[PDB]
């Protein structure tokens, strides 16, 4: 399946890049801070661009000595961002799959138009 | 029932399967009489020996002995040069120590030639 | 019966049939029940492989080389499946699957940083 | 508890029913079905020869051991005394034979007056016993056959083998 | 803990931050605070020890050795030369491993005092472990059993054969 | 270390779905889950791994117990075939046996739910080799498989275990320690879960049959091991498969990597060596 | 304290029962209220298709 | 009292004991013990005050 | 030092003159006053090693296994208490000068310092074992024995002996100081190669190298235990430790000639302790166990790394107390019941505790289980050994696991099961018995907290 | 302080299904004797079953309505 | 369970009186077995099977064919669980 596009790979996603001018710049959230980020201490595996909700809800949670009331306000704002970025980096993949699609058609077509 | 067991030496066949358990002959049965003659013979020697107050101590059965002493002592007397052993001999014996010899000294000229013409050597080894 | 005349030099000892201690009968009243081998009944050369806590040559039902290849060939069908599921990773598959397979990409992400605070 | 005697074909058939019929118990778990196909097996045994000449009844002998041998199951239900046993000697540890307490010496001798009374009361009557067994050992055997152990006639009869075995779990 | 105080302090990193933050729920640590007084016994205990201790205090001090000239200019025959300054060598050779010890143990205080992050400060260390840990391994590796001074000299002059047939290319 | 974790879970499973012992379908079980925590570390999440751990111990000492409770009761038989129906005869150890059953069944709130569950998911979610995914998938119906088969046998059935009954649940001291565990076997789940701190970063979107497979699969089990085992209870004798006296055969296994390599050796120990 | 009877099984205490059937209801109104407190098999929708706006492709 | 001088015995004496082994080694010597380090947020450190919050520009909730 | 020496020999005077019936006394109070003086020896010093007379010192190598040597005198004591009884006085009194006088030669052999003397010594050895071994031996094969202990001593030793001679020809002194500094490289051709076997093969013969140790077993088959104890738990080592000592010359030849006999041992390792998982009695079944561990020590030598030589060390020690001990404790089943084959004694935990419990211990530390110093001995060389070959692992692992298995073995054929039925002769356990073992064992689990102290030299 | 012995005309084999089952063996005329003793002790008298699914929901009966009051509590918190 | 002779022949001729083929009234512990009551051996080792596995114990086949009379094997189970009642 030519059409498909392999998992390993980042993507023509270069080019899609450059390919839509809007896209560009990637701007990524950075409200992060890799200073502040050491402070906290976290994870290497919990870098993300949601950290800050992390830290907010780390912040709660040694806040409260109720332990497992309360605190779930913060879970759910970290959750839902960590949603939104997994959509974000699901999107991409459609991305990938019907760029790569279009490039099979008017590679198709230049082939007809060529002959 | 079709498939049939299929005896193995590590699976020696039930007694029920055994065709021998069948067929039977007066003489056959002259045989069984002379196993129980025998083993009615020495076990009745080892219930005499058993229990009577006055022996106290051990006494050990003379097969056994015959079994520890054929298990050592009379191993080499016998022997006997025979191809067969001595080639057997030769293979197990002189055979997988050259067979590490070869094993441990290609490994020691391929650690010789990295740590020398290559330089492919571990760091933090210091231990030694 | 001698094992016979050989060069493995154990001579003029009887020869007994191969049979851990497990197949002789339990019910009966053995001299020695641990041993279960009775008085002066001469010995199996190898008693101590068959002393039982050793190997145990005992009938079995289904026939030994049906074990053999029932097991080694399912061994066998369990790597050569496992394997070519290698081949075939989730998210990526049978391209032919892979038209549904297919999801995520979403691996990417971290502070431009993270590719050197790691470094 | 009865020994050898070399084997005949009536005693044969019949412990191939027992094994055969507790397998089929093995199989069939219930109570109910295991009834119903019990009595379909018996029927079985009679319905075919229960009467017959013998050249072919060993034949129907041999039918039998591999028509059982091929269902007779992975592992058969055992009951825990028995050789397979969930303990099949669990209590071997604690059986110690009596002749070993013969050594406890006076400071812990004493302190069962009673039984060590009674336990040479039991050592006296064996050590006066043995001679009789002995000569009648001697007596009722003939050069010496098959069958083990002979009956009492006046006294006694080879016992302290069997009468002082340490019961069964002395823990 | 002078000892402590000493030498690793300098390269110690010591540092600490509380962070204290009440919040509606009342304080399970509090429950310490009961457990501290289970350590004020044995404080005040040591006290009853430690007065005692003060009251006399015959004391000993450190030991230090002379410099000796070195094997590579006594003689061929000599063998107190040989002797004086091989045993010069072997202390010098042990004070080294100690050095190494040491550096380890920092290394060591450094991995664990990281909550999760390190591939930092740590790395500070790890380089000049990677130094010291190079160098040593370069003065002191495959002497073998019954290393001696001779023979470190014997390699010594080995790399500087080394040196020298490099200058040349 | 997934390649082999997987594999293990299912070729225990399936010995234990067909076996007699109490104690070794018991044995079976708690290996195969380690064999499926092995592939979560093996699906690169430790952390869970871990989790997966403290959340078992109550489940399996918890069998074990009741078990035992079973066992002495009996005047000791471990075989299940003449294990009696006693679901009434021991009413604590049947809540006990039925709680345990269900939390390592991994039911949606109950405490094996909050690592079983948040595992295949997770393995769901991650790239991998599928197979082995496949494998945990068969091993986690196997799971609800032999869970019920000793339900089934220890209590349903009208009792068959021979007759006299010494049968006495009571002695506070047993009575304490069931209590105990069960406690911990319910709330322990929900309340660690809770206290950790979120090592594990959540992975909840797409899509939703995702989340419902854990239970599916469980349903699957219960469906075809209940209604499989009530064909049993219909007469009709029938001689077994070669697929059954595989799997009751430990899988051949030991009758085979047993009798053979140690015969090789201690024959070559004397054969040769000592000789 | 029990006796073996022959077929009865005389059930000792009513209390062993009380405790078995409280554990059983503590573990429903555990899970059912913890069904209520949350339904966890649950939580936030997904999609695919989405839109070609979104991504790229022209012509 | 059985409850009494066992729960004394077998709780109180270690702990006494074994905290005074902890005056011992730690305050002796270097890298005895070695703290994970607290985590610390945006909010002010104990140590001195200090700390502060990042940004904020986070919007829409639930 | 020439002050523990002096009255060692001064118990032979003791012996002679000491009352006919108490005899056992003295030579037990003294030799265990001598060993507390011994003890003093262990302090060493952290670089130069001990000095003392021109023709002794003390180095680091030796002391552990001086305080052993004197140590072991008291439990040949008392294990041969009650052994013999109904010989004469002239002979029992005439029997521990054999004894004590061998240990006499040990810590002089020990402290050295010449290596003419160091030899006179390691081959004067051989006349008391061996006078041990042909009178008070049981059954007709020791006979033979004391042939087979005697010439493969010798055969090795003598040409070692010439090869002593012309060194000290080619060079200056023979001293050991001196030629440990004024070492220098012996290289190929072949002179210098049958130089290398010549002052290798004897210390090789003397701890059993796989090819050769076929004496091993028919010593020990056959010697009163007090000559069991000795042959085992220290000529062996001692023959280790001359090997570690004439090291100091050679090299770099060894890198060049130490793979046959690297291959000799690493295969024979796991071949002897596979010829030890089927023995038909036990007191063959230790020896071979001891076997398979001095090959350990023997590729250990010759690695020649310095963790190789502190795993040698220690592993020499503590596989010295194990194997003594497991010797005692086969005795004692041998006198209670006199089967010496192992099936025999069957069930005899059933009838008696505290020996199961050493038992326990005992093969339990053979096996070699954390902390034991047996373990932190083996493991180090197993380290050294994989740092000269990444291979060389798949061959000690398999010796782990066959030294679990026949060691287990010991303990559960000759124990767990059934008591034989008829065997009435067992009573019940000296307190002599117990007091022996308990002091083979509790030394070996002290000495697992300063291991620092027995590592050796190369600490 | 022996426990005395039932009965041995008590066990009715009427009641059981094993009398199907001897119906089945009269269907081949077959005499199936040891029923009566098998039946009688197990099937015949405490014995009825429970259910599967019931036995699964041995607690949901009292649960459910705890529930209630807990939702009701909730309620009641509003 | 303790367990006494009572018990024992009790609860054997408690099951014997089950079995169709004996009619109750004729039992008798001393009661023969081929000779008196034309059981014969192939219901014989139903009898004996089932009788055992009312204890659980376990019987061995040899011993198995002298069975006969029920005080014969209410004498068995008395050695085998050595009772002394
Ligand atoms: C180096 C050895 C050189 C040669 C000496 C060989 C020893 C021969 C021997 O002892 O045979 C006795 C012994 C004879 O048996 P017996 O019936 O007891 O004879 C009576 C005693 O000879 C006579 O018994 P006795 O009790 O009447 O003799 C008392 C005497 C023991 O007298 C002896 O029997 C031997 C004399 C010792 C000579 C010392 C040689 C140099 C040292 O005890 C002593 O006082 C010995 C001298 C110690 C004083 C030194 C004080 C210095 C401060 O030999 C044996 O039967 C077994 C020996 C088997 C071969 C082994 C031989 C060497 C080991
Ligand atoms: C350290 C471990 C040691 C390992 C084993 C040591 C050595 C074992 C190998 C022995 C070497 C060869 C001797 C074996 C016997 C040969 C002499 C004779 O007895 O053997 C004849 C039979 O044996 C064979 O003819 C000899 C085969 C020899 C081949 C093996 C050599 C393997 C090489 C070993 C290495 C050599 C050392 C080199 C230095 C590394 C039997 O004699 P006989 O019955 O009357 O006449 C023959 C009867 N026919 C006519 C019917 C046949
Ligand atoms: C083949 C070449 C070498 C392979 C063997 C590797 C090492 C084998 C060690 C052999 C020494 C053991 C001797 C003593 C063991 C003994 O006597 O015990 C008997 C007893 C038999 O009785 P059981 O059935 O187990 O228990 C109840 C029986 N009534 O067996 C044992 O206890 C010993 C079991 C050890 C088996 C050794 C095999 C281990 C290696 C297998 C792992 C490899 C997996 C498959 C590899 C394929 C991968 C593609
Ligand atoms: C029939 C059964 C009995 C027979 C047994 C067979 C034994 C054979 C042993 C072989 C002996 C060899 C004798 C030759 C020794 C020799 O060459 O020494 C010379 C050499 C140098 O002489 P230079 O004149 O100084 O020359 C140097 C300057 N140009 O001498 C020396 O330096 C050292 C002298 C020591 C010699 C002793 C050698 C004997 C050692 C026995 C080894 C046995 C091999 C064992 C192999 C087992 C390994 C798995
Ligand atoms: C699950 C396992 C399945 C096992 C399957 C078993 C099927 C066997 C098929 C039937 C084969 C037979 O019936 S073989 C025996 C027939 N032979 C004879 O009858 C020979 C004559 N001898 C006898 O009859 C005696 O043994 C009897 C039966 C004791 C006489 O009866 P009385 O009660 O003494």
């Amino acid at each position: 399946a030519h059409l498909a596009r392999r998992y390993l790979g980042d993507a023509r996603m270069p080019t899609f890049p450059p390919d839509y001018g809007f896209p560009e710049r990637k701007e990524r959230e950075m409200v992060a801070t890799q200073q502040e980020m050491n402070d906290a201490q976290l994870m290497l595996q919990q870098r993300d661009y949601c950290a800050h909700y992390l830290i907010q809800l780390l912040k709660c949670k040694r806040d409260s000595f109720p332990n497992f009331l309360a605190c779930k306000h913060e879970q759910h704002d970290w959750d839902y961002c960590e949603h939104l970025d997994y959509v974000k980096r699901m999107k991409e993949f459609e991305r990938e799959r019907r760029l790569l699609q279009r490039k099979k058609r008017r590679e198709q077509r230049e082939a007809e138009m060529a002959r | 029932s079709f498939p049939k067991y299929k005896p193995s030496r590590l699976a020696t066949l039930p007694a029920t399967l055994d065709p021998a358990e069948y067929d039977i002959s007066p003489e056959t049965r002259k045989a069984q009489a002379e196993r129980l003659a025998i083993r009615s013979r020495l076990k009745r020697e080892y219930l005499l020996q058993y229990n009577d107050p006055n022996r106290l101590g051990v006494i050990e059965d003379p097969a056994l002995i015959r079994w520890t002493y054929a298990r050592s002592a009379n191993i080499y007397p016998n022997f006997r040069p025979t191809p067969k052993t001595s080639l057997l001999g030769a293979l197990f014996g002189i055979g997988p120590l050259f067979f590490w010899y070869y094993v441990f000294k290609t490994d020691r000229d391929k650690k010789e030639k990295l740590i020398q013409e290559g330089k492919l050597d571990q760091t933090f080894n210091i231990s030694y | 019966e001698p094992y016979p005349d050989d060069g493995m030099g154990y001579g003029d000892y009887p020869k007994l049939p191969d049979r851990s201690q497990q197949e002789r009968d339990p019910w009966y009243d053995w001299d020695h029940p641990d041993l279960r081998l009775n008085w002066g009944e001469p010995i199996h050369w190898d008693l101590d492989m068959y002393i039982r806590n050793r190997v145990d040559t005992s009938p079995t039902p289904v026939s030994w080389n049906t074990m053999c290849k029932h097991l080694f060939g399912f061994v066998a069908f369990m790597l050569f499946m496992f394997w070519v599921g290698e081949i075939y990773p989730s998210y990526q598959p049978v391209g032919p699957k892979q038209y549904p397979y297919n999801d995520l990409y979403l691996e990417r992400g971290g502070d431009p940083t993270k590719e050197p605070e790691p470094v | 508890s009865a020994p050898a005697a070399y084997l005949t074909h009536q005693q044969k058939v019949l412990r191939l029913y027992k094994r055969a019929l507790r397998h089929l118990e093995s199989w069939c778990v219930h109570r109910d079905k295991y009834r119903y196909f019990a009595c379909l097996m018996r029927a079985r045994f009679d319905e075919h020869k229960n009467e017959k000449d013998m050249v072919k009844a060993t034949q129907l002998l041999r039918q039998a051991e591999e028509e059982f041998w091929y269902g007779q199951h992975p592992q058969p239900y055992i009951f825990p005394e028995s050789p397979g046993g969930t303990s099949y000697e669990r209590y071997e540890c604690y059986k110690v034979p009596e002749w070993c307490l013969d050594d406890w010496h006076p400071s812990e001798k004493a302190m069962y007056p009673d039984y060590f009374a009674k336990r040479e009361q039991w050592k006296r009557l064996r050590r006066e016993s043995w001679e009789r067994e002995v000569k009648q050992l001697q007596e009722e055997t003939p050069p010496g056959g098959p069958r083990t152990e002979a009956l009492p006639p006046a006294r006694k009869e080879l016992w302290w083998h069997i009468v002082t075995r340490p019961r069964e779990r002395p823990m | 803990s002078w000892d402590k105080d000493v030498y690793p302090e300098p390269p110690r990193r010591t540092p600490a931050p509380a962070p204290q933050t009440s919040l509606p729920n009342p304080v399970t640590y509090l429950t310490k605070i009961f457990d501290l007084l289970v350590d004020r016994p044995v404080t005040l205990a040591r006290e009853f020890i430690e007065q005692q201790h003060a009251k006399n205090r015959y004391y000993y001090y450190h030991r230090e050795f002379r410099r000796v000239p070195d094997i590579t200019e006594c003689e061929e025959k000599d063998i107190l030369c040989m002797f004086e300054a091989e045993m010069q060598w072997r202390r010098d050779y042990k004070v080294d491993q100690e050095i190494v010890n040491i550096i380890q143990e920092r290394l060591k205080a450094c991995q664990q005092r990281e909550g999760e992050s390190y591939r930092q400060n740590c790395a500070k260390e790890l380089e000049q472990f990677t130094q010291v840990s190079k160098a040593f391994q370069d003065r002191y590796s495959d002497l073998g059993a019954h290393y001696s001074a001779r023979k470190c000299l014997a390699k010594q002059k080995q790399r500087m054969l080394a040196e020298r047939k490099a200058a040349k290319e | 270390t997934l390649c082999l974790g997987a594999i293990t879970t299912l070729f225990t499973a399936l010995c234990a779905i067909t076996q007699n012992d109490i104690k070794k379908i018991v044995a079976f079980s708690t290996s195969s889950q380690l064999g499926l925590m092995m592939v979560t570390i093996g699906i690169n999440q430790p952390h869970l791994a871990f989790l997966h751990i403290c959340m078992h111990a109550f489940f399996k000492a918890m069998l074990f117990m009741c078990s035992g409770s079973i066992i002495h009761s009996l005047n000791d038989e471990q075989d299940i075939r003449k294990m009696g129906g006693l679901y009434k005869a021991m009413p604590f150890t049947t809540t006990a046996l039925i709680i345990g059953s269900l939390a390592l069944t991994g039911m949606p709130y109950l405490t094996g739910f909050y690592s079983k569950d948040l595992i295949i998911e997770a393995v769901n979610m991650s790239y991998t080799n599928a197979w082995a995914l496949l494998m945990t998938l068969i091993a986690t119906s196997l799971t609800a498989a032999y869970s019920t088969r000793i339900i089934f046998f220890a209590f349903l059935g009208k009792p068959r275990f021979p007759p006299l009954v010494l049968i006495n649940e009571n002695n506070p001291l047993l009575i304490n320690s069931i209590k105990r565990l069960l406690i911990g076997s319910i709330f322990a789940g929900f309340i660690i879960s809770n206290n950790i701190p979120p090592m594990t970063v959540p992975n909840t979107t797409m899509p939703l049959y995702m989340k419902m497979t854990a239970l599916i699969v469980t349903i699957m089990g219960f469906m075809l091991a209940l209604e499989l085992n009530n064909t049993t209870y219909y007469l009709k004798f029938k001689y077994p498969s070669q697929t059954y006296k595989f799997s009751n055969m430990l899988g051949y296994y030991p009758s085979i990597m047993h009798r053979l390599p140690t015969y090789h050796n201690l024959s070559m120990s004397q054969k040769s060596a000592s000789s | 304290h029990i006796e073996p009877r022959y077929r009865q099984f005389p059930q000792l205490t009513r209390s062993q029962l009380i405790q078995a059937e409280f554990f059983s209801a503590t573990m429903w109104f555990w899970i059912l209220w913890r069904f209520w407190h949350d339904s966890d098999a649950v939580l936030g929708h997904f999609p695919y298709p989405d839109p070609s706006q979104w991504t790229d492709e022209e012509l | 009292y059985r409850h009494s001088i066992f729960a004394v015995t077998h709780v109180l004496i270690p702990v006494w004991i074994i905290h005074y082994y902890l005056k011992y080694h730690v305050t002796a010597k270097p890298y005895t013990v070695v703290e994970r380090k607290p985590r610390i947020f945006p909010g002010d450190t104990i140590l001195e005050t200090g700390e502060v919050i990042p940004l904020m520009k986070e919007f829409p909730d639930q | 030092m020439l002050k523990i020496i002096i009255p060692t020999t001064m118990l032979l005077p003791m012996t002679w003159m000491s009352k006919h019936n108490m005899i056992w006394i003295n030579a037990t109070v003294h030799s265990l006053l001598i060993s507390l003086i011994s003890l003093s020896l262990l302090n060493q010093l952290g670089e130069n090693s001990l000095n003392f007379s021109l023709t002794f010192f003390s180095d680091s190598l030796s002391a552990p296994l001086l305080v052993l040597t004197t140590w072991l005198l008291p439990l040949m004591l008392m294990a041969s208490q009650s052994h013999l009884s109904k010989e004469t006085t002239t002979r029992k009194k005439l029997y521990i000068t054999m004894l004590i006088l061998l240990q006499l030669f040990l810590i002089m052999t020990f402290t050295a310092t010449e290596l003419i003397l160091f030899y006179i010594l390691f081959e004067a050895t051989l006349v008391p074992t061996l006078i041990i071994i042909t009178r008070w031996g049981n059954q007709t094969e020791r006979l033979n024995a004391g042939l087979y202990f005697l010439f493969y001593t010798l055969a090795g030793s003598l040409p070692l002996l010439v090869a002593l001679v012309y060194i000290q020809n080619t060079t200056g002194s023979l001293n050991f100081l001196i030629i440990h500094y004024w070492s220098h490289p012996l290289s190929n051709s072949w002179s210098n190669i049958f130089m290398w076997l010549a002052c290798i093969m004897a210390f090789m013969v003397k701890m059993p190298l796989y090819g050769l140790h076929l004496w091993l077993p028919k010593a020990h088959v056959e010697a009163p235990i007090a000559g069991s104890m000795v042959l085992a738990a220290v000529l062996l080592k001692l023959g280790g430790y001359g090997m570690m000592r004439i090291t100091t010359i050679l090299n770099p030849l060894t890198n060049y000639m130490a793979y046959p006999f690297l291959m000799l041992s690493m295969w024979g390792m796991i071949m002897t302790s596979s010829i030890c998982l089927r023995q038909t009695d036990l007191k063959s079944l230790i020896a071979y166990s001891s076997v398979s561990h001095m090959a350990l020590v023997i590729v250990a030598i010759m690695i020649q790394t310095p963790w190789s030589f502190m795993g040698a060390t220690a592993l020499m020690i503590a596989h010295g107390l194990t194997s003594s001990m497991l010797f005692c404790l086969a005795n004692t089943n041998y006198e209670r019941v006199h089967s010496r084959t192992m099936i025999l004694a069957r069930g005899l935990q059933t009838l008696l505790p505290l020996m199961a419990t050493w038992w326990l211990m005992a093969s339990l530390t053979n096996l070699a289980l954390p902390p034991s110093i047996n373990l932190i001995g083996e493991l180090f060389i197993i380290t050294a050994s994989f740092s000269w070959s990444n291979i060389t692992i798949i061959l000690m692992g398999m010796n782990m696991m066959i030294t679990a298995l026949y060691s287990l073995y010991m303990l559960i054929t000759t124990q767990r099961g059934k008591y034989t039925h008829h065997i009435n002769n067992i009573k019940a356990s000296f307190t002599r018995e117990n007091a022996l073992m308990a002091l083979h064992i509790l030394p070996l689990l002290l000495l697992t907290l300063n291991p620092k102290m027995i590592l050796g030299p190369l600490y | 302080s022996k426990m005395e012995l039932p009965d041995y005309k008590q066990w009715k084999i009427e009641g059981t299904p094993l009398e199907t089952v001897q119906e089945k063996l009269a269907a081949r005329g077959l005499r199936d004797p040891w029923g009566r003793n098998e039946a009688w002790r197990y099937s015949g008298g405490f014995a009825n079953n429970v259910s599967f699914v019931g036995a699964l929901l041995k607690g949901f009966k009292w649960g459910f309505a705890a529930f209630v009051v807990a939702v009701g509590a909730e309620y009641y918190l509003e | 369970p303790p367990l006494t002779l009572e018990a024992i022949k009790d609860r054997v001729l408690y099951v014997l009186k089950l079995y169709d083929k004996i009619d109750p009234e004729k039992l008798s512990v001393n009661s023969h077995f081929m000779k008196d009551l034309g059981l014969d051996s192939l219901d014989q080792v139903e009898i004996i099977m089932a009788m055992e596995d009312e204890f659980g114990f376990e019987i061995p086949d040899i011993d198995a064919e002298k069975l006969m009379c029920p005080q014969e094997i209410v004498d068995y189970i008395a050695d085998k669980k050595d009772v002394y009642e």
